[PDB]
RNA sequence: UAAUUGCGAUAACGAACGAGACCUUAACCUACUAAAUAGUGGUGCUAGCAUUUGCUGGUUAUCCACUUCUUAGAGGGACUAUCGGUUUCAAGCCGAUGGAAGUUUGAGGCAAUAACAGGUCUGUGAUGCCCUUAGACGUUCUGGGCCGCACGCGCGCUACACUGACGGAGCCAGCGAGUCUAACCUUGGCCGAGAGGUCUUGGUAAUCUUGUGAAACUCCGUCGUGCUGGGGAUAGAGCAUUGUAAUUAUUGCUCUUCAACGAGGAAUUCCUAGUAAGCGCAAGUCAUCAGCUUGCGUUGAUUACGUCCCUGCCCUUUGUACACACC
């Protein structure tokens, strides 16, 4: 199983209708260079770490 | 939140209009000058006015303010 | 402080709204060692629609 | 003997909300025109001085159903 | 350790683990890990302390949360389903004991296997209910790590408080055994199996 | 009297759980106008002279 | 009404030969050795106390927790 | 007299009051000593500053408390700070600063609020739920 | 060193101090004991059965011995606890005066309390006596 | 406390008082399976009749249960007060009773009846199938009978 | 921005009501003025254990001194301060340091203009008109009734146990209240298994009840998953209290009898920090009766620090033949 790791950088926002949801770009410490947003259901802040299980499928707006 | 209302406001810039020699950037001492220079009816809003016309005063050394 | 808690409403209607009135009650008292003269003195003037003297004397 | 009573006129009456009250009170039993009554006792109180006043009349006059109204002048504070 | 006594004398294996090292109950803060990248930052260990019990404001701001020490917030998510709500006292000791457990068991710090299980069963991605039109269809999302933590912590008490519940067994075994399945994990647990039935509906979908 | 009451058939709980439940037992707040509230009903009405001399 | 609450002699015997390798040694433990029920096994505890095979490494009510002797 | 000082801790209600005077090493909470003080699971929320600044240093004092008020878990985390103040306050006098600002930088630097008493409170309950935040239960119908 | 019993943890003081009693036999126990509740707010007897009453009248000491003076009254109050009120929320109940009075009566025929001036019952100057002393003997238990 | 061993001398389940009671319960507990006896009764019963209560049903010696038996039905010679008792001053012979086993079945029968048979309110009530002691009945309890 | 709270834009400029201010309460003062109705240290008089000085108690004035803790007067304190991010470098917002305190400091009181056929004539010797007024719809006296029970709805209490029940043991609050022409709050001593009784007693109260020794909670036991010792409905028999009166059982105690309920369908309530939840207390009512309420303190979390999806409201824009205003 691959594992991915990405560095959050700056906070884009809240989507989701409901809201609970929040749009980030991320870096990746495995080579940096590249960046890609993510979307979220816990609280986040710059600086955390996610396990992007699946390393390349950018989402974007929710419903 | 804490947006001072226009009597704060106001108070703080007819304050500094007419009392920037005296006056400082200091909010320890713009506290006792507003005793000597004005009347007010409350510790409390006075130190909230001192305060914001020491804010107003702390910005001016660095450019103009409108008003 | 002597509260009194009650409904606004005269009747029944309506979201219980609840009211507490409030009385405070200050006292003091200041013993003196004195002749007969100074506390009548004391007494009788000094007075004021408000406050209540009381003067007891006693060893106990 | 233990009891003593003292009548004793007021310093203008014009600044006694009660005073102003029983006023109109008694302008409306001779019959003044409503308007006519609360209108002078609001530009009494304001002669004698006041920094404010304010006269509400409410129930019914002649009609059936149940009025009111504000009858002010100059400056009133309301809270705190 | 350099011995010292005065009037009302201090006990000694007090005065020998405490001024020494800052350890718990009586256990060693330092060595323990967070074996996963991220979750070191949003779990504790470092500072260390004696007891898990705290006059601790925790609440008044959004993250400082996780600057509370990562035992005593397993020690809080203990004391509830309301008849036990509150009680601190109560819960502490479950775990003062707990620990005993997990020690006994396959050595390590207990304090340690704590930071495995943890670590071990949050869902690394989870899905989220999406407008998409009544038919409401679900869409995947990576997780924060503080709510993969909170999440491991809420998901490991749970298990162990239904385990515990009609049963001889007692809360600090089956919190224990919870604990101890779920270091590595081993399908027997029931946050490893929520977890993975949680990855398995948010890989479900992208 | 008491020796009745006792004697009295046609009584106590077997004879009421026996006995099938009115409906009228489970209905509405039942209302009965408000719809009405601000349609004045006494079919008089002021007048405009009368209103002006009293106010 | 399905087994536990006695001592029957070759449960005794049993309560003395079964009890190594086991690691952890606590009250829920001897009713989960398909025997004893609580009662008749926190009596127990005390009495393998009596010499061997339990070290008592933690106290009291509710809990109790013992380790194989060494 | 001697040289001696008097400190307090408070926690909710609760309010720790201690002698800290020159003696010899004693250390008994109202009546008797430190290493009783049950609840006891919390034994070493008290015992702590002792620990987090060196079991010595108190050689040349003897320390009282007398606890009132308060609850069995508010009691002891005011104790526990009129212990840790009583032994800043005395050298605030009578030893010297750096000595002073030696232990207050380690009471800080760990703390569970040990000099600096915890401003929570009581929030008053107000008409309407059994709770100050909280509202009885209603139905629309 | 010396030695008062507000050195020793309570159930250390109270159960060597029980231990003491029903190792002496003088004592006076009712009789009832055996047959009463101590309290209406209990559901079953003391399970101590043979014994138990040692246990308060032990407990009945080392609280008076710890302040001035206390009586009856006070005792029914610290002994009472939650009454179940089947249905309907607990309250707080006192225990029984009988109980406790013939305790007093007791500890005071063995010399271990005594009438008190403003009330009640004081420490015995000979309770002092011989309490710190079993205090001192718990203390040497952990010699 | 002991570890103990027993040769086959404990049975489970015995007979005693027209009903059957359980082996390896306490024997304490054990007596309460009968109408009439309870948890204080069964007690001191036993601290009575000079029983370890530490043991269970079953191991009492046939003289203890004899002697146990022995006391329950004669509870006032055997000094046992009689605010201990559910039938003090029997409305007709006026003595103090302890009803047991299948006789409290029956004392319950014979007093409903005589309020019944008196055409007293509560006899009455009773005979309605109803609550007697004057509870609300508009809304609780309506499965029941 | 909590706010028509401000910045800014600007045919507007500059103001007032309401918001803010203000007031009350909870937080900080070893700074000020004091206290035998609050308390500390010393000293006598004195008990206990040690003795080497010690340790732990007793003593409404045997004396001296103080005000840290308690009390309440007068002041002081905070102004989102300093610094740093972000922003139309604007009002602001965010983070760190410090601080008793930095969510309007937390919680309240006050609260403009206007609306409703909201509720109240059953609070009033407030009131119009109508009805009735001696076989009364006046009033009082005797007894019953508001409690009645196939059933539908709402708020609640107690539980379905082992984070427990039971038994012994530890043993800690805060807001309160109390008797004069009177029988209120009750200590202590006896008697009683209990509820209770009896004899005295302190208090018009920071003085006495009361340290309200409250409950959860803490400890050592017993029971061991069995409707079990979880649960305590229903019911019998006996004692006692309030009251002129207790039957349709006022309440309290005791033995017994031992139900439903094995966590709850569709639905739905409340809530963001000393908060939720758990826990008891005082006060109102009150002769007697709280499963209710108003407050109070004790134990003390999990999860947001978001959004407009649901629901409710507010705002512009827009249509009107409505203005008694979509009833
Ligand atoms: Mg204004
Ligand atoms: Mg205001
Ligand atoms: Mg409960
Ligand atoms: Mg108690
Ligand atoms: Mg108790
Ligand atoms: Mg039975
Ligand atoms: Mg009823
Ligand atoms: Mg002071
Ligand atoms: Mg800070
Ligand atoms: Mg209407
Ligand atoms: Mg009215
Ligand atoms: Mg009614
Ligand atoms: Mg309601
Ligand atoms: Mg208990
Ligand atoms: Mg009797
Ligand atoms: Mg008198
Ligand atoms: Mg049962
Ligand atoms: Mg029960
Ligand atoms: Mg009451
Ligand atoms: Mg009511
Ligand atoms: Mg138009």
């Amino acid at each position: 199983t691959p594992v991915t790791l990405a560095k959050v950088i700056k906070v884009l926002g809240r989507t989701g209708s409901r809201g609970g949801v929040t749009q980030v770009r991320v870096e990746f410490l495995e080579d940096t260079s590249r960046t890609i947003v993510r979307n979220v259901k816990g609280p986040v802040r710059e600086n955390d770490i996610l396990v992007l299980m699946e390393s390349e499928r950018e989402a974007r707006r929710l419903r | 939140g804490r947006v001072r209302t226009k009597t704060v406001k106001r108070a703080s810039k007819a304050l500094i209009e007419r009392y920037y020699p005296k006056l400082t950037l200091d909010f320890q001492t713009n506290k006792r000058l507003c005793d000597e220079i004005a009347t007010i009816q409350s510790k409390r809003l006075r130190n909230k006015i001192a305060g914001y016309t020491t804010h107003l005063m702390k910005r001016i050394q660095k450019g103009p303010v409108r008003g | 402080v002597l509260k009194i808690s009650t409904r606004k409403t005269p009747n029944g209607e309506g979201s219980k709204t609840w009211e507490t009135y409030e009385m405070r009650i200050h006292k003091r008292y200041i013993d003196l060692e004195a002749p007969v003269q100074i506390v009548k003195r004391i007494t009788q003037i000094t007075i004021e629609p408000g406050v209540d003297v009381e003067v007891v004397v006693a060893s106990n | 003997g233990t009891i003593v009573l003292y009548a004793e006129r007021v310093q203008d009456r014009g600044l006694s909300a009660v005073a102003q009250a029983e006023s109109m009170k008694f302008k409306l039993l001779n019959g003044l025109a409503i308007r006519r009554a609360a209108y002078g006792v609001v530009r009494y109180v304001m002669e004698s001085g006041a920094k404010g006043c304010e006269v509400v009349v409410s129930g019914k006059l002649r009609a059936a159903r149940a009025k009111a109204m504000k009858f002010a002048d100059g400056f009133l504070i309301h809270s705190g | 350790f350099t011995p010292v006594v005065l009037a009302t004398p201090i006990p000694e294996e007090v005065q020998q683990a405490q001024t020494e090292i800052k350890l718990f109950n009586k256990w060693s803060f330092e060595e323990v890990e967070v074996k996963d990248a991220s979750l070191v930052d949003y779990v504790q260990v470092r500072q260390p302390i004696f007891v898990a019990h705290t006059a601790g404001r925790y609440a008044n701001k959004r993250f400082r949360k996780a600057q509370c020490p990562i035992i005593e917030r397993l020690t809080n998510s203990l004391m509830m389903n309301g008849r036990n709500n509150g009680k601190k006292l109560k819960a502490v000791r479950i775990i003062k004991h707990t620990l005993d457990i997990i020690n006994v068991l396959t050595d390590q710090n207990p304090i340690q296997v704590v930071v495995d299980a943890i670590t071990n069963t949050g869902p690394r991605e989870d899905t989220t209910r999406v407008g998409g039109g009544g038919a409401a269809r679900r869409q995947a999302v990576d997780v924060s790590p503080l709510r993969r933590v909170n999440q491991a912590i809420a998901l490991l008490t749970i298990g162990a408080r239904e385990a515990a519940f009609r049963n001889i067994k007692t809360i600090a075994e089956t919190l224990a055994e919870e604990l101890i399945n779920a270091a590595k994990g081993s399908s027997t647990s029931y946050a490893i199996k929520k977890k993975d039935e949680l990855e398995r509906v948010a890989k479900s979908n992208r | 009297g008491n020796e009745g009451a006792i004697r009295d058939k046609t009584a106590g709980r077997r004879n009421n759980r026996s006995k099938d439940v009115t409906d009228s037992a489970t209905t509405k707040k039942s209302n009965t106008r408000r719809a009405t509230d601000r349609h004045s009903r006494t079919g008089k009405t002021d007048t405009k002279k009368k209103v002006n001399q009293g106010w | 009404a399905q087994h536990a609450v006695i001592l029957d002699q070759e449960k005794y015997d049993r309560i003395l030969k079964e009890v190594p390798t086991y690691r952890y040694v606590s009250v829920s433990v001897l009713v989960d050795r398909l025997k004893i029920g609580g009662s008749l096994a926190r009596i127990a505890l005390r009495h393998l106390e009596k010499e061997g095979i339990i070290k008592p490494i933690s106290k009291h009510s509710k809990q109790a927790i013992y380790t194989r002797a060494t | 007299a001697v040289p001696s000082v008097q400190t307090f801790g408070k926690k909710k209600s609760a309010t720790a009051v201690a002698h800290v005077k020159a003696g010899k090493g004693l250390i008994k909470v109202n009546g008797s000593p430190i290493t009783l003080v049950e609840p006891e699971i919390l034994r070493f929320k008290v015992y702590e500053p002792l620990l987090l600044v060196g079991l010595d240093k108190f050689s040349n004092i003897d320390i009282r408390v007398r606890v009132t008020g308060g609850g069995h878990v508010s009691q002891v985390y005011a104790i526990r700070q009129a212990i840790a103040k009583g032994l800043v306050a005395y050298h605030q006098k009578y030893v010297d600063e750096q000595s002073k600002n030696e232990l207050k930088k380690a009471f800080t630097s760990y703390d569970r609020t040990l000099l600096i008493a915890d401003s929570r409170r009581p929030e008053p309950k107000k008409f309407g739920g059994k709770g100050a935040r909280s509202r009885f239960q209603k139905s629309y119908r | 060193p010396g030695v008062s019993v507000r050195d020793v943890a309570a159930q250390d003081f109270i159960n060597a101090y029980a231990s003491f009693l029903q190792r002496q036999g003088k004592l006076e126990v009712p009789g009832y004991v055996d047959i009463v509740k101590t309290s209406s707010g209990n559901e079953m007897p003391p399970q101590d059965a043979e014994g138990w009453f040692y246990k308060r009248a032990a407990s009945v000491a080392r609280h008076i011995y710890m302040r001035k003076q206390v009586g009856v009254g006070k005792l029914n109050k610290l002994y009472g606890g939650a009454k179940s009120r089947g249905v309907r929320p607990y309250k707080h109940i006192d225990a029984s005066g009988s109980i406790n009075r013939k305790v007093l009566q007791a500890l005071e025929k063995i010399g271990i309390v005594e009438i008190s001036p403003k009330g009640g019952r004081r420490i015995s100057e000979n309770g002092q006596r011989d309490l710190d002393r079993i205090a001192a003997q718990t203390l040497e238990e952990d010699e | 406390s002991l570890v103990v061993q027993e040769q086959g001398s404990f049975q489970h389940i015995l007979r005693l008082l027209n009903t059957n009671v359980d082996g390896n319960i306490k024997i304490v507990y054990a007596l309460t399976t009968i109408k009439g006896v309870g948890r204080r009764y069964s007690n001191l019963v036993c601290k009575k009749a000079d029983v370890d209560l530490h043991k269970r049903a079953g191991e009492l010696t046939q003289e203890e249960l004899e002697r146990i038996v022995q006391i329950m039905q004669n509870p006032t010679h055997y000094k046992i007060p009689a605010w201990f008792l559910n039938r003090q001053n029997d409305i007709t012979d006026g003595k103090d009773y302890h009803t047991l086993a299948n006789n409290v079945e029956s004392k319950l029968r014979d007093d409903l009846e005589r309020l019944k048979k008196i055409r007293a309110h509560r006899g009455i009530r009773h005979f309605w199938g109803l609550r007697v002691r004057g509870q609300h009945t508009k809304t609780t309890g309506r499965r029941r009978a």
